[PDB]
């Protein structure tokens, strides 16, 4: 299982930190990864990033410069931080584990998610 | 037995980092030093300068002998050099450098001095690996310990490696963009870099198992009789005059090693040789059968009728045959 | 690779099958020569949850009703029986090529 | 051996002399 | 097919040039660096000193690195030292050198000291190629990358040359002198000579 937390109201032009938790799985395994995707109320899914168990972290190109994707298995999380945070940006973040390491599809286990709203 | 290589095309990239030491007499200059040493190059510098840009940074920043060494070329400031290729060899794979003089320091009198030429060194060279492939060398004579077919998708990470994870970094959809024609390639490819002590290889990462074959295509039997005698079976090929005897029952393919490539290349010859000759004469009893003959020989048999876990070890010598 | 999903709104009657597309901007086949796509459904107020993977393989937990076909750049998921419990956003996913994204999406209605 | 000493040869220049 | 390389005698003259950094402590001395490296001997240096009179420079004056280094034997003046022969080893080619001892400094109190030993080596190897017969090798496992029949007569001159024209001279009517019996051989030979970055192969 999974679950992400973050502060529930950021103002605009700042960084956001979450953080998933994990459960039945350590980011320390052989092919373990775990993904941030966020989704603005009443729009598609966007996915965000994606870590591997060997911090190889993957963004997405146009949020890329303002993503940055962290993992501490100390503490068995994974935090995500988003500067420069935008009105556009409030959504509800959800953090997922994918299997691409073991099976061939991604993102099984979800967590509830966290809605998160820019502004002052 | 496929004692061939798993051979496949690989990139290293890494910075020639000379520093030389000069005295400079009155009359005279002479070397007191020459230290040469090959730096990796990062994962952000090949993904995002040379593949993308096509140029590479003019420092080297590594680990060597467990301390951080930064090697500014020349001595100057950091600045990004355009990759330019090789001077032409004889039977020599592509090349690319960023320098092409070694920087010496200039002459003051009765001093020694010491003077940094890194030159970032991009070559396609060709790697091979052996079973268990575990481990595969370039062809520059330098092993590197990780798996050919390690990666990140579908229990392609167990493979074998012998660096941290930290090293390794599969860049899945990657867009080679070639040093010469300045084109990035269209079709997506997961680019698997390992990042080693000494230099930065880079190659197309593909799955294991289709990929390796522990058998070798050795012979295309026409006509090859096949008999039962004395509890064993004889195949007799009049094409190339060789008579292998197996036992009498099938060899489970589930027991060659890295063996699935065996039932897709019979499957593929023996319905090409259908086509080409038994088309209009014959038809084919029942789906491809595996026997194993003396001396280690895997025959793939399509018995044909008229319309009226292990390795095997084969041995050198078919003349016994 | 870029994922659009047709339609954007899926209004079906209990009972009729429902089909649904959606296009990538280049092909989603992977070096390894398998397909990574995968169907999501999101309902309301619920974590999504993996319907289709691997194109036309079904996720345990998925009744026989989803089925999914496509290759090359176009994919299609269909439900053979629609029912009530089928309401929800609708989502293709790529994960063969870096970066992965989701489709628009498709809300199904009840009629 | 063969294309290690090519390594000059293609990856610099032999015969250059700097002197200054 | 002939698998079996062509084979020839060939010789390489070079200086090992070893340049070493000693610490002297205390109570000790300790290396702080040895510097190696193989120079070629010149072409006036192998058909004037080295054929005719079996003597050598005691200085190494060759292009490395895009400089000329000019390294002197014991750090000393420039002087002819005979080339006498080397010690005896079981199935192994005649060679001769110089120098038979390193020269490391003198010793001075918590000082690093550089020291330059010259040693000029004449060896007899065999030299092996293959087809296309555009590079051949040494006995020592270094690879020259020209045409064994590269010469100037006849068509001998458009074979393969990885090396500027500069590197090669082809002593026409050569008169061999052995450096053990020290007597010119009557027979005249074409004679060959490249200095490659690291040596001269004739």
């Amino acid at each position: 299982t999974l679950k992400e937390s973050g502060p529930a109201l950021v103002k605009p032009t700042q960084t956001l930190t979450l953080t998933c938790t994990f459960s039945g799985f350590s980011l320390s395994t052989s092919g373990m990864s775990v993904g941030w995707i966020r989704q603005p109320p009443g729009k598609a899914l966007e996915w965000l990033a994606h870590i591997w168990w060997n911090n190889d972290k993957y963004y997405k190109p146009a949020l890329k410069s303002r993503l940055t994707i962290s993992k501490d298995t100390s503490k068995n999380q994974v935090v995500l931080t988003m500067t420069n945070m935008d009105p556009v940006d409030t959504a509800t973040y959800y953090c997922a584990r994918i299997y691409y390491g073991y099976r061939p599809y991604a993102m099984d286990y979800w967590g509830q998610g966290t809605l998160v709203t820019v502004s002052s | 037995e496929n004692i061939a290589p798993y051979k496949f095309k690989a990139t290293m990239y890494y910075k020639d980092v000379t520093v030389s030491q000069v005295w400079f007499g009155h009359r005279y200059s002479q070397f007191m030093g020459i230290f040469e040493d090959r730096a990796p190059v990062p994962f952000e510098e090949v993904i995002d300068k040379i593949n993308a840009k096509g140029v590479c940074r003019s420092t080297a920043k590594y680990v060597r002998n467990n301390l951080e060494t930064t090697a500014f070329h020349r001595d100057d400031h950091e600045t990004d050099m355009e990759l330019k290729p090789a001077n032409a060899a004889t039977r020599t794979s592509r090349g690319w450098h960023t320098t092409d003089l070694k920087y010496n320091p200039s002459r003051v009198e009765a001093f020694h001095r010491y003077g940094t030429t890194v030159n970032c060194i991009v070559e396609e060279v060709d790697a091979r690996s052996v079973y268990p492939y575990d481990e595969f060398v370039l062809a520059t004579g330098d092993f590197v310990y990780m798996s050919p077919f390690y990666g990140y998708r579908e229990g392609s990470h167990t493979e074998h490696t012998s660096y941290a994870a930290d090293r390794f970094k599969q860049v899945d959809g990657f867009y080679a963009r070639d040093l010469t024609t300045k084109a990035r390639a269209t079709a997506p490819t997961t680019r698997n870099l390992l990042t080693t002590p000494k230099f930065t290889v880079a190659w197309d990462w593909v799955p294991k198992r289709p990929s390796v074959c522990t058998m070798t295509k050795w012979q295309e039997v026409d006509e090859m009789l096949r008999s039962e005698y004395g509890g064993s079976f004889r195949f007799s090929s009049d094409a190339i005059s060789t008579t292998f005897t197996t036992n009498l029952t099938e060899y489970p393919l589930s027991r060659v090693d890295l063996g699935d490539c065996i039932g897709k290349d019979a499957r593929d010859a023996m319905d090409r040789i259908f086509a080409r000759r038994y088309n209009a004469t014959h038809i084919k009893v029942g789906q491809p059968q595996y026997y194993l003959a003396n001396g280690g020989f895997l025959i793939a048999y399509q018995p044909l009728l008229s319309n009226t876990v292990e390795r095997i070890k084969t041995t050198s010598s078919i003349e016994f045959a | 690779i870029v994922m659009t999903q047709t339609p954007l709104s899926l209004p079906v009657t209990p009972g009729e099958p429902a089909s649904i597309s959606c296009r990538s901007s280049q092909s989603i086949v992977h070096s390894n020569g398998n397909t990574y796509l995968e169907w999501y459904l999101q309902k309301p107020g619920q974590s999504p949850q993996l319907l289709i993977y691997k194109v036309s393989n079904r996720f345990s937990g998925v009744p026989d009703r989803f089925s999914g076909s496509g290759s090359g750049t176009d994919f299609t998921l269909k439900i053979s029986r629609v029912e009530a419990e089928d309401v929800g956003v609708y989502y293709c996913f790529q994960g063969s090529h870096v970066p992965w994204s989701f489709g628009q999406g498709t809300k199904l209605e009840i009629k | 051996q063969r294309r290690n000493q090519l390594h000059d040869l293609r990856f610099a220049d032999i015969d250059t002399v700097i002197h200054a």
